[PDB]
């Protein structure tokens, strides 16, 4: 049975300084008792940008995170905390678990103002319905071959779906229930080159696509390549 | 009856092993004192997220002495295909890859 992630409020409109909280909620324990930890991340996603991580172990900062913001709770109850909000944090941030694939994100808190690993994918596709599209993922800046990739898709301003991972080296697939026929994971070793096919496109499948190594220290997210179903 | 995770580093003292059933047994020596400790075990196929797969046979594997160098084993219900033993916590934690089929 799937985790559903659900985050309050929707939307924050709040003042520059002004301290905030975010609440995000699982339908299940995220507190795995072998090794005490909780699979809970926490990400943020500015205009123009692809989704970053924040927190991971709940309460764990990445580098570069600032003090001011704060991951806390446990098992079903996590808190985002931002002690004094600056205009540069405009965002939409997502609350993540991986505790259990498929991973699921929560809808999202929108906070509104008021008062050298790389991951290159091409530029926009525009399809027709009943096409196929296949996006390419080039990897540099680090060992490619034992470092899972993973593919996120996410419509406008909504909670990112995780569609599923391959592993370069030996080509192990994990694949969402969800796109298990919608799409297809290829790599090409000798390129360090991560592909996700795309078939029978919808306007349903209009999305930004994500390549994506999650999770914890050495997350990194491509920079998405839009995909618009005529 | 509970306790806090052991600190120290784990080693295997031999190769692990297919049982009649198809889990995994492994046997491990503990270099801590501060025993007796809870053992973090669990199966990944993701080394970087540790996403659990698989589970624990045995229930509340521990190291039962506070001498350095005791032993204990665990058995490990490991998922279809590919995956990592995972053995300790930090950046000490053992790992060994173990294939099921
Ligand atoms: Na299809
Ligand atoms: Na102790």
């Amino acid at each position: 049975m799937d985790i559903v992630m659900s985050q309050s409020p929707s939307s924050l409109a709040v003042s520059v300084g002004e301290k905030i909280t975010m609440s995000c909620k699982s339908s299940q324990s995220l507190l795995y008792s072998n090794n005490e930890k909780n699979y809970l991340a926490w990400y943020q996603q500015k205009p123009g940008q692809s989704p970053k991580l924040l927190i991971y172990w709940a309460s764990a900062r990445d580098s570069g995170v600032p003090d001011r913001f704060t991951g806390s709770g446990s098992g079903t109850d996590f808190t985002l905390t931002i002690s004094s909000v600056k205009a540069e944090d405009l965002a939409v941030f997502y609350c993540q678990q991986y505790y259990s694939y498929p991973y699921t994100f929560g809808g999202g808190t929108k906070l509104e103002i008021k008062g050298q690993v790389q991951l290159q994918q091409p530029g926009a596709e525009l399809l027709k319905p009943g096409a196929s599209v296949k996006l390419s993922c080039k990897a540099s800046g680090y060992s490619f071959s034992n470092y899972w990739m993973h593919w996120v898709k996410q419509r406008p301003g909504q909670g990112p779906e995780w569609i599923g991972m391959i592993h370069p080296n030996s080509g192990n697939t994990k694949y969402n229930e969800k796109f298990k026929n919608k799409a297809t994971l290829t790599v090409d070793k000798s390129s360090s080159m991560v592909y996700m096919q795309l078939s029978s496109l919808t306007s349903e499948d209009s999305a930004v696509f994500y390549c994506a190594r999650l999770g914890n220290d050495m997350d990194y997210w491509g920079q998405g390549t839009s995909v618009t179903v005529s | 009856v509970s306790y806090s995770l052991c600190t120290a580093a784990f080693t295997f003292t031999k190769i692990p092993a297919e049982t009649l059933h198809g889990t995994v047994t492994v046997e491990v020596q503990y270099a801590g004192t501060d025993g007796p400790c809870k053992v973090p075990a669990q199966m990944a196929v993701d080394m970087q997220t540790l996403t659990p797969v698989g589970r624990l046979i045995t229930a509340n594997p521990v190291i039962t002495e506070s001498t350095e160098n005791s032993k204990m084993m665990l058995e490990l219900d490991p998922p279809f295909g590919d995956s990592y033993i995972v053995i300790g916590v930090g950046e000490k934690k053992i790992t060994h890859h173990w294939h099921r089929s």
